[PDB]
């Protein structure tokens, strides 16, 4: 809400009165605030002391290091296959 | 703790070749060297006993030994870091 009121246009000019808030309906313009990074530590939480459906709870098994290969984009922007051959005759 | 069984060992960083990791689940049964010595490629440095079973855990080059996170009948874990060198 108060976001609102900062970025409101009456604010910034400065020529605002008391009447300025209910005169504006449209800074009860509120969104629910989205919050992402708490929920994933909520599942992590979850299954680290919970556990995940049939899988064998136990302590986090150790696993070897993966080399996953790359390809650049534009390499692959490149690239004319079987796709492009859809999109040229059907 | 009473001998040091209730130790928990940080895990090594696979991709660090100065961190050596361990590769099975075993008991630490002897440990042949401290923190600041130096020894030849194929020094053995650490015998641990996998099940019944025992090998000597050998340096890939020559170096410093910067740390050695077990003492001797230390239980490990897969991937538990046992020793750091230069």
């Amino acid at each position: 809400f108060l976001i609102n009121v900062m970025k409101n246009k009456k604010f910034t000019s400065g020529d605002y009165t008391t009447k300025f808030i209910e005169e504006t309906p449209e800074l009860f313009d509120i969104q629910p605030s989205l919050d992402r990074g708490t929920k994933t530590l909520e599942y992590i939480g979850n299954v680290t002391i919970n556990g995940f459906p049939n899988v064998e709870k136990r302590p986090k098994p150790d696993y070897e290091l993966a080399s996953i290969p790359t390809v650049s984009s534009s390499k692959i922007a490149s690239f004319s296959g079987t796709k492009q051959l859809l999109d040229e005759v059907g | 703790n009473v001998h040091t069984n209730a130790n928990v060992k940080p895990k090594a960083d696979k991709s660090n070749p100065s961190h050596i990791g361990a590769q099975m689940p075993g008991s630490v049964t002897e440990v042949k060297v401290s923190v600041g010595e130096t020894v030849k490629a194929n020094q053995p440095l650490l015998i641990t006993e996998a099940m019944k079973m025992e090998t000597t855990i050998q340096a890939p080059f020559d170096g410093v030994i910067k740390q050695v996170t077990v003492n001797n009948g230390d239980t490990i874990a897969t991937g538990d870091l046992l020793i750091e060198i230069e």
